[PDB]
RNA sequence: CUUGAGUCUCGUAGAGGGGGGUAGAAUUCCAGGUGUAGCGGUGAAAUGCGUAGAGAUCUGGAGGAAUACCGGUGGCGAAGGCGGCCCCCUGGACGAAGACUGACGCUCAGGUGCGAAAGCGUGGGGAGCAAACAGGAUUAGAUACCCUGGUAGUCCACGCCGUAAACGAUGUCGACUUGGAGGUUGUGCCCUUGAGGCGUGGCUUCCGGAGCUAACGCGUUAAGUCGACCGCCUGGGGAGUACGGCCGCAAGGUUAAAACUCAAAUGAAUUGACGGGGGC
């Protein structure tokens, strides 16, 4: 409801979903839409088209906060980073920088065993 | 290439931040000798000096802070 | 290992002259000095097996040096093994 | 196993080893992978890479060229990573998402 | 009787407390028959990452030639003092009496 | 006697070993700020999670385990193995120039020690991971593969176990025999000196000559030419099994047969066939 006019969009790009959330520069969130919550499931739940649909649905819920300046931070090399980026770029937003911030450990924990498929 | 051999330095100071910044990326991770052309001995010295400088907070570990 | 001062003193003591570092006597003396010193190390680092491999090697070579000395001239052999308190 | 399950898994693994374990400055652009399709036999696989830089062929050409030249390296990484039988031969293709 | 490079940082809120600690440590290491070959007070500097939600720490360097005992109780004092946030003790085969790059800029 | 083997002196490189500290990412959890209906998962799904407010996001804290980048067709170690940084204790290797000892050497049945992982005993710890197990699916069937959970275990201390495709499937030591291209680590001398040139050692990777080999291949780090000692083999199966001994808390290890059965079993290379392949 207020005016910040300079926010940041976290894009959790999972291999099964894509979570876009715009937040105040100090981590306080404003709104969010998901590729799942945009009426998609199964395969389509993780397709770039559904990713851009979710990006636009989330943009349509923060426009009343009055922002068109964004930095975006992407996490997870899932399909649906390119899509949401170009979507929120085609939503009248000005993106100053895009940043890969996926959490990479320095050999922290043992990962789950590989799937035998 | 092999700049340290031209310098002739016995050891690379971890206090020489100006020099060390030329061997880390913006991410803050060490650059392999494969592209800087550094001799293996001096690349090991660089790795040790950079890790020491990171400990003393003279260089960042990552770019996320 | 041994410090330079310790080795220099042991050479001067058991050797013929200052630069008699090769005699069997000074070799046995250096070996037993290092062994006695390493006893304290292995009293607490009892699962340091690599250093213990090195120690066992030096014990073995002291043994064969002593055997060569006993076979060369038993008088000096006995005098040495009594000056160091060995072979008992 | 079924070629499409292996396709999904190999898409995950190629995306992973493509984001992290690359050093070719020719690569970059947050290179994503839209998917990968492979034959009934797991011997061959075609990856559909999607670049971000301007779609001008001067750059996407160089990207696919670098990918095809590093295919051996990516294949070695895949073979040690994803635990299958034959380490398929990889073929990269620009997925023209803009139609 | 080895050579040590001791670099430690001080809480910036105790910046003027620094020379006291400096001269105290030098007195301790010299009264232990241990020389001091260098001592540089780089002063306040901006950290490259937070340390206990903090930046602008007070860096100070020393080069000593001393026995190991005095060095270990010195690092013990470092640990049990709280005005110092982070210390570092390293060895050196020789003696270094020169200018650190953090004073050549000055 | 000094040429083998050692000692001393000065240095060099190293994830060699033991102990103690400490740092920064990440996973999990706990407490808050923001913020709302999904999250998670699959080839599709459900079990699972959330309206007590999850997931996502920022801040703070706890705890355990492992150390991205450097990183290497690298390095160290007898092998197994060893990877942040710092200190302490400590083993070996190598080089330069000398000095010293004077065959002090090599190999080694029995013996002694070390020896991945799993496992065992006692106590502690426990984030992640995960046999067994509990579900959800798939399937003719699933007691598998896939999914959600998840105990032992993985971690530490002290003992035990003593086995691996413990592999270079290549015992140790010494001498000798054409080359070429690298890596790594010393070092000598010379040039206006860094740079560069000419040497000379150690370790190591890859081609290849003679020679060897059934062939594949090996090829100065031999599987070449020789010497010293040790281990071991004698058709396949029975069987590394039985019995006995020794060892072990146990699991079992080690030593190690015969009857009987069959006329082969095997190694390397060759030509094709079979795709529910791939190119042109
Ligand atoms: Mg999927
Ligand atoms: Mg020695
Ligand atoms: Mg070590
Ligand atoms: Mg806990
Ligand atoms: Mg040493
Ligand atoms: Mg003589
Ligand atoms: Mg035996
Ligand atoms: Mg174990
Ligand atoms: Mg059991
Ligand atoms: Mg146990
Ligand atoms: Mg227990
Ligand atoms: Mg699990
Ligand atoms: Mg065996
Ligand atoms: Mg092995
Ligand atoms: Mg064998
Ligand atoms: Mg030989
Ligand atoms: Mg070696
Ligand atoms: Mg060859
Ligand atoms: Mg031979
Ligand atoms: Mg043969
Ligand atoms: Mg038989
Ligand atoms: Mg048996
Ligand atoms: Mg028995």
């Amino acid at each position: 409801r207020k005016q910040v006019s300079d926010g940041v969009a976290h894009i959790h790009a999972s291999f099964n979903n894509t979570i876009v959330t715009i937040t105040d520069r100090q981590g306080n969130a404003l709104g969010w839409a998901t590729a799942g919550g945009s009426g998609f499931r199964g395969s389509r739940k993780s397709t770039p088209f559904a990713a851009q649909v979710a990006a636009e649905r989330c943009a349509d819920a923060v426009k009343e906060y009055g922002i068109k300046n964004l930095e975006v931070m992407v996490k997870g090399p899932g399909p649906g980073r390119e899509s949401t980026i170009r979507a929120l770029n085609a939503a009248g937003f000005r993106i100053t920088n895009i940043t890969d911030v996926t959490p990479i450990p320095h050999n922290g924990c043992r990962p789950p065993k590989k799937r035998r498929v | 290439f092999c700049r340290f051999t031209a310098e002739g330095v016995q050891e690379i100071d971890y206090k020489d931040i100006a020099t060390l910044k030329n061997y880390i990326t913006e991410s803050g991770k060490i650059v392999p000798s494969r592209i800087t052309g550094t001799r293996a001995k001096y690349q090991r010295q660089l790795a040790r000096a950079i890790k020491r400088a990171r400990y003393l907070s003279l260089l960042p570990y990552t770019d996320r802070h | 290992s041994l410090s330079t001062e310790a080795t220099a003193k042991i050479v001067s003591e058991f050797g013929r002259d200052a630069n008699d570092t090769g005699s069997t006597e000074v070799q046995v003396a250096l070996l037993t000095a290092q062994i006695n010193h390493l006893q304290g190390h292995f009293a607490e680092h009892k699962k340091d097996h690599h250093s213990r491999r090195g120690l066992l090697r030096m014990v073995s070579q002291r043994r064969k040096l002593l055997d060569y000395l006993k076979r060369k001239d038993v008088a000096r052999y006995t005098q040495l093994i009594e000056r160091l308190g060995l072979r008992r | 196993g079924r070629p499409q399950r292996v396709a999904q898994e190999m898409q995950k693994e190629i995306a992973l080893i493509l984001q992290r374990e690359i050093k070719d400055p020719r690569l970059g652009m947050m290179t994503t992978v839209s998917g990968v399709e492979m034959s009934r036999d797991l011997a061959y696989a075609k990856v559909y890479v999607t670049f971000l830089n301007d779609k001008d062929e001067d750059a996407v050409k160089a990207g696919i060229k670098a990918l095809q030249e590093a295919s051996g390296f990516i294949r070695s990484l895949l073979g040690k990573a994803m635990r299958l039988r034959i380490v398929p031969e990889l073929t990269f293709f620009y997925d023209n998402s803009l139609v | 009787m080895r050579h040590y490079e001791i670099v430690f940082m001080v809480h910036p809120d105790q910046s003027e407390q620094v020379p006291g600690m400096i001269e105290r440590y030098t007195a301790a290491i010299t009264g232990a028959e241990g020389k001091i070959h260098r001592l540089e007070d780089w002063g306040r500097r901006q950290l490259a990452y937070p340390i206990n939600k903090l930046h602008k720490a007070h860096y100070v360097l020393m080069n000593v030639e001393a026995p190991q005992e005095v060095i270990d109780e010195l690092e013990t004092t470092f640990r049990f003092n709280d005005a110092v946030i982070r210390s570092m003790v390293m060895r050196t085969k020789h003696a270094v009496t020169e200018a650190s790059p953090m004073v050549k800029a000055k």
